[PDB]
């Protein structure tokens, strides 16, 4: 009943994993980088990186590890998806044709089990004897690494330790020994076990259970000749081997917890460590026996998710928050930067120069990596604008030719009873700054600001600092009532560590004119202003479980007109004409209609299915798109011509799909220069730096494209032999349904890349006619 | 404060020990089951709530005998309109204790049952023998993982386990919801939708009523915890029906906390204007909570709430210790000063050494929760 | 006297039958 089309305009740029080895050949040094659903292979050369192949999988890369079984010419790769699809891959090159082959594939998802709190864990034995997985608390899944196990059959072993923090394999051990750190009521402990394949069970570990730091978070497998394992926490770094125990407490790392690492020297003499604040440290192990440990801070890079050593002092910093980096070490110098739009929290479509070809402005990054990105078409052109503080929302003003952005910096509590910023940000280096009219240690405090930036130079023209213990939540830029001036409207909430639900808040109206920001009007509310929208000259806002409409008086103030006390918390707010859509964090959706004649609201329809909603948007007067838990997209529809009042007041889930991305913002417009087959245009931004476009289709076009989807799946080789129908299926921990009312744009566009004999096989009901159709579709982004 | 909270939970007033059953019969989710309904049961049951019953009619006794050998499970309809026997939802009840007594030539049966699963009514049929059956669909318990599971970075997955309680909660919020900066919302918002935070806020409200620690008395499972909290909250039938409709434990806990903060007054259901008591006077005299279901000599069930003080009430008759639900106390009928409707009973200690010397027991069916100042009734989430 | 007429629902003791018949109608509402 819905019929929609979803395509990817920008590939996900966020790096969630990286590994090194010899994948293409035993001589070439390979570096593999995972970007959620994409995998990129590079050859480490003396100059830099040499791109060879970029593949797209039908699964969210959760675990990615390289290994070499005895007898094999080169390393094989193992990938495990979010939907528990495991596959072993090999690289094959026959002259100039590069294809990635699948040696073994299969699903390991158990019918019953509680997914672990510390997520999916995947490890491989040093001698490549088996693959160990941790998917459910108390169950350790083992997959034998045999040639005959093409189906990847696995078996579970019962664990008494339920809350296991981390687990790794040990080196120099005759038996496949696992060393893991877990927690129990007595504290956190390290324990070892021997995995027996003949017994399909566990045997007594080589060493006894030792008590460790209560904040022990990471485990590192030490290779020969040292052996044993390293345990990293918030304040301590320990080494265990059985009879050998070393413990150091370097004060240099107490500032932040270490989260990622990688091996520098294959013998185990040097390791790299990365913290949450972007600092890069070097761990050095002295030597037959371990004499002592040493940690030296090397410098500051991007906030890393993973790390890897390449050779000749070259290191790769795989970041999820900021741009990925390639650096040089002189044991840090930035050699190369790779744009990372993830995480996108909010964006807007603006016609800056051409006034016909759209441009996108997004709030990307977080903390010191916080930045703004400007995207347009020529391959896409991107312009980076660093901020060095977390951006939140955005808005554009044509009348004043400037952007308004909500930002938040982190300051630390001073001993003298004040605050101090860590590094220079946009709010501290503003050409002009200001503060609001005040009312009412080492800890971190979030200082909120509103920045006014020029559209050409991107300079921080103004920076307004909000009140203490106040959080900016929403932002709109529009004209209200009969006033020709365009204002910046902000919604706030008073946050206190003692009040769980806020009981105070403000709605402030500012005007930017002649280079000065002035506080025009202020209205107090007894709750949080979650969202605001322009509604036919008036200002619609949400306060806790209420929706309020304000009118801009001649005296330049705001007057309440009507109220609607909703059964749910009004987080999301969208509008079109006289229709308003309200949504909460648990997919509870409600529709309202402002009656102009009556001057009040009316509940139209609702659908309360509990699932974590991430964002919502109005397609048209009958269809509504939302993104929810497990990276899914759902579309609801109302029926105005329904015969019963019960049918009209209910919303039908007419569209379901699994995107594989966590959407955060929706926008109306397009980036292409404006008998078109696509009606409507809705852009969306995610967390992994992926940008996509969704549109509505006609019945005939939907039927043709769905038939084409099935025929294409029969010929296109899947990375890891994973069925496309299963990858695009709406999935949650309790229910898994197939996609309905949607068309995968990437699969439809992939028709142009395949060979001509395969093109003919697909259209065997005319290959050139379908090429023209797909070309017209590609011209939308 | 020296009564013994374990005395009422046992329901000693029913007499000699009963034949207990422990086998748990639980049907699949969304499965269709045809289960008989008890006719004189006008109470709205909650899963995990104890329900005592004393049956007299031969049809009721025959149905009980037939169920003792079968699955021992019957249904309890949530009568929206008790007059026309209309019910859209309901709860299953499993008999966990039974004892037959042929006192005075009449078949008397004493049964203790417990709630199990919620359900949606599909069809109601009445057989030729008077007793009625119900074609029902089991409502699923929608369990959701932590809101951070979908945004959580792989590197920070290992920092999700955690070992001045206020300082601990601040650290918990900064650590568990660290990845919240990747979304359109802040940490404090997700804290409102976190099972542990909600449970702790409810625990802080519960400690105000009783000094029993939450290490043992309260369950750790948020589903069982939510059902236990709902079972002892004095609300009207319509709000109870709405709360039962909820599928997720998170929404149930959110609604409970909201009701506990909003409804600070408790007025007469018939009067609507006569204030009877406030939540400040509420205290837990039983292990289940301040409110629990009790059966009277004539088979009528009362979800009675124990409070310290009550006003606008007149006492009818003289104190008696016959069939008392609270051993060592004498009851006296209490009526509303204006409408003269039965509200509950006044319990007075028989011995001077007992503490408290006097308290009030109010029936839920005769009370109405009221929000102070001027506004209508609404229950978020 | 001794109040022999009692209310099956709450247990209100009454000296006369007329007092009880009115009290039972109060529970009906
Ligand atoms: C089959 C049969 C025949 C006759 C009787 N006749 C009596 O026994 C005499 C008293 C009586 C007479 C009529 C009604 C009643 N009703 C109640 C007594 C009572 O304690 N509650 C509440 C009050 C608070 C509490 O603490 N426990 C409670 O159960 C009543 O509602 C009593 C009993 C039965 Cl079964
Ligand atoms: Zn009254
Ligand atoms: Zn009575």
């Amino acid at each position: 009943m819905s019929y929609n089309y979803v395509v990817t305009a920008q590939k996900p740029t966020a790096v969630n994993g990286c590994v090194t080895g010899h994948f293409t050949s035993a001589e070439d040094l390979n570096l593999l980088i995972a970007k959620n659903t994409r995998l990129e292979i590079y050859v480490v050369t003396a100059e830099g990186l040499r791109p060879v192949k970029e593949v797209g999988m039908y699964g969210k890369i959760a675990v990615m590890e390289l290994f070499r079984p005895k007898g094999e010419s080169k390393d094989l790769l193992f990938i495990l998806t979010a939907k528990y699809n495991a596959c072993i891959l090999e690289y094959k090159q026959s002259g100039e044709s590069i294809d990635i082959i699948t040696r073994a594939h299969g699903n390991v998802q158990d019918r019953i089990g509680r997914p672990s709190e510390t997520g999916i864990i995947g490890i491989i034995d040093p001698e490549c004897r088996m693959i160990g997985l941790r998917l459910y608390d108390g169950l350790f899944k083992v997959i034998p690494l045999d040639r005959d196990n093409k189906e990847l059959k696995a078996f579970n072993i019962r664990l008494e330790e339920l809350h296991v923090i981390d687990v790794k394999f040990l080196y120099g051990c005759q038996a496949p020994t696992i060393c893991f750190v877990y927690q129990d009521p007595q504290g956190r402990h390290v324990k070892t076990y021997e995995v027996s394949l003949r017994e399909k069970e566990f045997n007594k570990g080589p060493w006894k259970q030792e008590n460790v730091e209560a904040e022990a978070s990471m485990v590192i497998a030490v290779p020969e000749p040292f052996g044993g394992a390293i345990i990293i926490g918030q304040e301590s770094i320990t080494y265990h081997n059985g009879d050998k125990y070393l413990a150091i407490a370097p004060p240099i790392i107490k500032q932040s917890t270490i989260v990622c690492h990688n091996r520098v020297d294959p013998n185990g003499s040097r390791y790299l460590l990365g913290d949450m604040e972007g600092r890069l440290f070097m761990l050095l192990l002295e030597k037959v026996t371990l004499k002592d440990l040493r940690v030296e801070l090397l410098g500051e890079t991007s906030i890393a998710e993973c790390l890897t050593y390449l050779d000749n002092g070259v290191v790769f910093v795989g970041s999820r928050l900021g741009d990925s980096q390639l650096v040089k070490l002189n044991v840090v110098v930035a050699m190369e930067t790779f744009t990372n739009l993830g995480p996108i929290v909010d964006m807007c479509v603006v016609d800056l120069e051409r006034q016909g070809q759209g441009q996108l402005v997004t709030c990307s990054g977080a903390f010191k990596e916080g930045s703004l990105r400007i995207i347009r078409n020529g391959k896409l052109h991107i312009r980076t604008v660093p901020l060095y503080e977390s951006p939140r929302k955005i808005c554009y003003q044509e009348v004043s030719q400037c952007f308004g952005v909500l930002s938040s910096r982190i300051e630390v509590q001073d001993t003298s009873g004040g605050t101090t910023a860590l590094r220079p940000s946009a709010s501290t280096q503003a050409l002009s700054s200001s503060v609001s009219s005040s009312k009412l240690f080492g800890e971190e405090v979030e200082v909120h600001n509103l920045l006014i930036i020029d559209q050409h130079t991107f300079e921080v023209l103004h920076a307004h600092q909000f009140l203490q213990n106040e959080y900016a939540l929403s932002l709109v830029s529009c004209k209200l009532g009969k006033d020709p001036n365009t204002y910046f409207i902000v919604g706030t909430a008073m946050v206190y560590p003692e009040e769980a639900e806020p009981k105070q808040g403000r709605i402030v109206v500012f005007q930017y004119s002649d280079g000065k920001l002035q506080t025009v009007a202020e209205k107090e509310v007894k709750g949080a202003v979650y969202s605001m929208v322009e509604f036919n000259g008036k200002l619609l806002a949400s306060i806790n479980s209420t929706v309020r409409l304000y009118e801009w008086t001649t005296e330049k103030e705001l007057r309440t007109e009507c109220n609607h006390y909703n059964n749910i918390m009004a987080l999301y707010l969208k509008t079109k004409g006289d229709f308003i859509l309200v949504g909460d964090l648990m997919r509870s959706v409600l529709l309202l209609a402002y009656k102009p004649m009556e001057g009040n609201f009316e509940e139209i329809a609702r659908d309360f299915n509990p699932n974590w909603m991430s964002a919502v948007e109005i397609l048209d007067d009958d269809n509504f798109l939302g993104a929810e838990n497990a990276f899914n997209l759902f579309v609801c529809q109302k029926d105005s011509a329904a015969t019963t009042d019960e049918e009209r007041q209910h919303l039908q889930e007419v569209g379901l799909f699994h995107l594989g991305e966590f959407v955060n913002v929706f926008c109306h417009g397009s980036l292409v220069m404006q008998s078109t087959p696509t009606q409507g245009s809705v852009l969306f931004g995610t967390v992994n730096g992926m940008i996509g476009l969704v549109t509505s289709l006609s019945e005939s076009w939907y039927n043709l494209l769905l038939d084409m989807q099935n025929r294409l799946n029969k010929v296109i080789k899947s990375v890891g032999k994973i069925e496309h129908s299963f990858w695009r299926s709406f999935h949650t921990e309790r229910k898994t349904e197939p996609a309905t009312g949607f068309i995968d744009g990437d699969l439809i566009e992939s028709f142009l890349d395949i060979s001509r004999p395969k093109m003919q096989e697909v259209v065997a009901n005319t290959a050139d006619d379908l090429i023209k159709v797909v070309e017209e579709l590609t011209r939308i982004h | 404060i020296n009564f013994d909270t374990s005395l009422p939970t046992s329901h000693t007033y029913l007499g000699a020990d009963m034949e207990e059953f422990h086998g748990r019969t639980l049907h699949d989710d969304d499965s269709c089951q045809v289960i008989p309904v008890l006719p004189q049961v006008m109470m709205i049951l909650i899963p995990g709530q104890t329900l005592p019953l004393q049956l007299f009619h031969p049809q009721e006794v025959s149905m009980v005998r037939n169920l003792i050998q079968k699955d021992r499970t019957f249904a309890v309809l949530a009568y929206s309109n008790v007059q026309e026997r209309e019910a859209q939802f309901g709860t299953t009840a499993e008999i966990y204790a039974y004892r037959e007594e042929q006192d005075f030539g009449i078949e008397i049966v004493k049964v203790k049952a417990i709630g199990r699963q919620r359900f949606k009514v599909l069809e109601l049929r009445t057989q030729s023998d008077g007793i009625q059956q119900a074609k029902v669909q089991i409502l699923p318990e929608c369990v959701l993982p932590s809101t951070m599971s979908a945004v959580q970075l792989e590197s920070l997955n290992k920092c999700q386990i955690f070992p001045c309680s206020y300082k601990w909660w601040q650290k918990y919020q900064k650590r568990k919801f660290h990845c919240a900066n990747l979304t359109s919302w802040p940490r404090w918002l997700y804290s409102l939708y976190d099972a542990e935070t909600l449970m702790d806020r409810i625990k802080k409200q519960l400690r105000e009523w009783d000094e029993n620690l939450k290490d043992d008395s309260l369950p750790s499972n948020p589903i069982d915890f939510s059902y236990r909290v709902a079972a002892c909250l004095p609300i009207d039938d319509v709000l109870r029906i709405q709360l039962l409709k909820i599928g997720s434990a998170i929404q149930r806990l959110r609604c409970e906390l909201d009701i506990m903060n909003k409804c600070t007054s408790l007025c007469c259901k018939q009067c609507q204007e006569t204030e009877i008591t406030t939540k400040n006077e509420i205290f837990s005299l039983s292990l289940c909570g301040p409110m629990a279901a009790y059966v009277n000599p004539h088979g009528y069930v009362h979800e009675t709430l124990t409070v310290y003080k009550a006003c606008n009430l007149n006492l009818i008759g003289r104190p008696s210790t016959e069939h008392s639900w609270f051993p060592g106390y004498a009851w006296t009928v209490a009526q509303c000063k204006i409408c003269a409707s039965h509200i509950g009973w006044k319990f007075t200690a028989t011995k001077k050494d007992m503490s408290p010397q006097k308290f009030w027991g109010l029936t839920r069916s005769a009370l109405l929760p009221t929000i102070p100042d001027t506004e209508d009734e609404i229950s978020p989430d | 006297g001794e109040r022999p007429f009692h209310c099956n629902q709450c247990g209100a003791s009454f000296t006369q039958k007329g007092n009880l018949l009115r009290h039972i109608k109060l529970h009906s509402g």
